[PDB]
């Protein structure tokens, strides 16, 4: 007869806790929030004994697995709930055809861009050179991003055709493997290109070029929401925009949907469906969570409508929009390493973008 | 692993003294990264025109392509290079050689509408068909090809009306 929330440390988790008096105020019904370190490992851990949280609150990407071992309920929201969501985040969350998880907010990659360097940024990729070379002859780079992780890179090499898994029958395809196709290839050759012209250095990586943007050294970067603090405190004068498209498509970033899943073992599975839908799922719950810490795009559309005044929060969702969620499938391990190694031997010359893309894949 | 590194690096960042330097120490006029990227493609694509004419004049290879099919003529036909070009098309840049999208120097200059660029790179692809034309042209010995070649050079203009003697003349010295 109480609710048990986990939720990670770097969430608005007294915000939350905010919703939860809010709960127990109208219901009687105690609401608890903790945050353990490593409760994406704690909860399949514990939930397997029958114990742990009510819900758990974490990246769509590890639920799949959760669900597999049978230790999330499959909730039950009537279509009625379901509309005041955006209808791809519910995809985020579906799982064999069951519903296991409510989105909660929703994170992609855009693009960022140092507003006195350039008032206008790039709609395309193909812009990109030549803007390197005007800003090279002042001391300054055009862009600078993590080119070591696929996470990264994959939005270039996904636009003209490039796919993990392609989600037939709600479910994924996992047959076609898209990492070695013509538009993958052309994604990695235009990549590669930036490289070899000295556009772009491949040994930068993450905190490479999060200090060469947040020093005013280069006039465009790569992240997420999780970065803008960072910038906030540097001082920059930037803003935040749509991903450039390749060869006229979409980048396409990868999607994480912060999600709230309800455990199998729990018996307050009603008082939970009750406590995300009618409480936190509203205006003033994810408010209250947000002014906390910020949740970025939220999938209650509502909500979101009012977040995207914000023209940051407005670009996250227009590229998550465009891009692909984030395949919630065990085998995306065998992808990402496969990926990685074929992006270092690509951009470090090792082998050519051709033999490269054939060869993760074997 | 020596200067050959230090070549691409100051090639790169337009440092002519520092070119000059490695040149005059040895360094191979060549050298290439793991890109297969030589001093002449940085030079070019950076518009570093003194350096372009430092490493030609030093036996760069002005054909060279990279692994990733461009030429140096390529390279500075997208930025409107047209010393750069200039020089290149004199050490015997090669104007029909094509990236790796199927595209000339020409095609290039006439994408990112460079007309200046397409004009030298048209009248270069002309004369050299002319001049190919002669040097290919069967009955004619080492002398009348050189009396062509040099009238030629000598008057562009009457190009055409030449080619035309050339072949009338070649079919005059033919078993007919």
């Amino acid at each position: 007869g109480k609710l048990v929330i986990w939720i990670n440390g770097d969430k608005g988790y007294n915000g939350l806790a905010e919703v939860g008096k809010k709960f127990e105020k109208d219901t009687g019904i105690k609401v608890t929030v903790e945050h353990p370190d490593k409760l994406e490992e704690k909860f399949p851990q514990v939930a397997a004994t029958g114990d742990g949280p009510d819900i758990i609150f974490w990246a769509h990407d590890r639920f799949g697995g959760y669900a597999q071992s049978g230790l999330l309920a499959e909730i039950t929201p009537d279509k009625a709930f379901q509309d005041k969501l955006y209808p791809f985040t519910w995809d985020a969350v579906r799982y064999n055809g069951k519903l296991i998880a409510y989105p909660i907010a929703v994170e992609a990659l855009s693009l960022i861009y140092n507003k006195d360097l350039l008032p206008n940024p790039p709609k395309t990729w193909e812009e990109i050179p030549a803007l390197d070379k005007e800003l090279k002859a002042k001391g300054k780079s055009a862009l600078m991003f993590n080119l070591q992780e696929p996470y990264f890179t994959w939005p270039l090499i996904a636009a003209d055709g490039g796919y993990a898994f392609k989600y037939e029958n709600g479910k994924y395809d996992i047959k076609d493997v898209g990492v070695d196709n013509a538009g993958a290839k052309a994604g990695l050759t235009f990549l590669v290109d930036l490289i070899k012209n000295k556009h772009m250095n491949a040994d930068t990586d993450y905190s490479i070029a999060e200090a060469a943007f947040n020093k005013g050294e280069t006039a465009m970067t790569i992240n997420g929401p999780w970065a803008w603090s960072n910038i906030d405190t540097s001082k920059v004068n930037y803003g935040v925009t749509v991903l450039p498209t390749f060869k006229g498509q979409p980048s396409k970033p990868f999607v994480g949907v912060l999600s709230a899943g309800i455990n199998a073992a729990s018996p307050n599975k009603e008082l939970a469906k009750e406590f995300l839908e009618n409480y936190l799922l509203t205006d003033e719950g994810l408010e209250a969570v947000n002014k906390d810490k910020p949740l970025g795009a939220v999938a209650l559309k509502s909500y979101e409508e009012e977040l995207a005044k914000d023209p940051r929060i407005a670009a996250t969702m227009e590229n998550a929009q465009k891009g692909e969620i984030m395949p919630n499938i065990p085998q995306m391990s065998a992808f990402w390493y496969a990926v990685r190694t074929a992006v270092i031997n690509a951009a470090s010359g090792r082998q050519t973008v051709d033999e490269a893309l054939k060869d993760a894949q074997t | 692993s020596d200067l050959g590194k230090k070549l691409l690096e100051a090639a790169h960042a337009g440092q002519d003294d520092e070119v000059r330097i490695l040149m005059a120490n040895g360094a191979d006029v060549n050298a290439m990264d793991n890109f297969g990227v030589t001093p002449l493609h940085l030079a070019a694509y950076w518009g570093h025109f003194e350096i372009v004419e430092v490493l030609l004049k030093y036996g760069a290879d002005v054909n060279a392509s990279d692994a990733t099919g461009d030429t140096p003529l390529h390279l500075a036909a997208k930025w409107g290079y047209l010393g750069i070009v200039e020089v290149l098309l004199k050490y015997g840049a090669d104007v029909n050689a094509q990236d790796k999208f199927g595209k000339t120097a020409f095609d290039i200059s006439i994408d990112n509408g460079n007309e200046d660029l397409a004009e030298i790179l048209c009248k270069n692809k002309a004369q050299q068909a002319a001049f190919y034309c002669i040097l290919h042209l069967p009955n004619l010995n080492e002398e009348q090809r050189n009396a062509f070649i040099q009238s030629l050079k000598d008057d562009p203009s009457q190009s055409a009306n030449l080619l035309a003697e050339a072949k009338k003349l070649n079919d005059a010295q033919a078993p007919k």
